[PDB]
């Protein structure tokens, strides 16, 4: 499942 | 820290949980990570036009000094302490934290 990164 | 420590659910559960429409775009919970046995799980709600509601899930690893992190930039020894941070200003999260998700 995707998660977010921060940049 | 308690309100917002949803424990071991669901990254489904969690979802459907934030996906509430008269949930305020921010509101999050605190998981532990289905994927990612050891680490935690940030799920805030969003609100992008287009896409509609939505929800970004960050994972929250754990450094053996004893830490927590999204980042590495920023460290937190505490999830609470992250919390209170991401509250106080989002840098670089989609939304700072603004509710602890109803339930």
């Amino acid at each position: 499942p995707q998660y977010e990164e921060i940049p | 820290a308690e309100e917002w420590y949803f424990g071991k659910i669901t990254r489904r559960e969690s979802e459907r949980l934030l996906l509430n429409p008269e949930n305020p775009r921010g509101t999050f919970l605190v998981r532990e990570s289905e994927t990612t046995k050891g680490a935690y799980c940030l799920s805030v709600s969003d609100f992008d036009n287009a896409k509609g509601l939505n929800v970004k899930h960050y994972k929250i690893r754990k450094l053996d000094s004893g830490g927590f992190y999204i980042t590495s930039r920023t460290q937190f020894s505490s999830l609470q302490q992250l919390v209170a941070y991401y509250s106080k200003h989002a840098d670089g999260l989609c939304h700072r934290l603004t509710n602890v998700c109803p339930t």
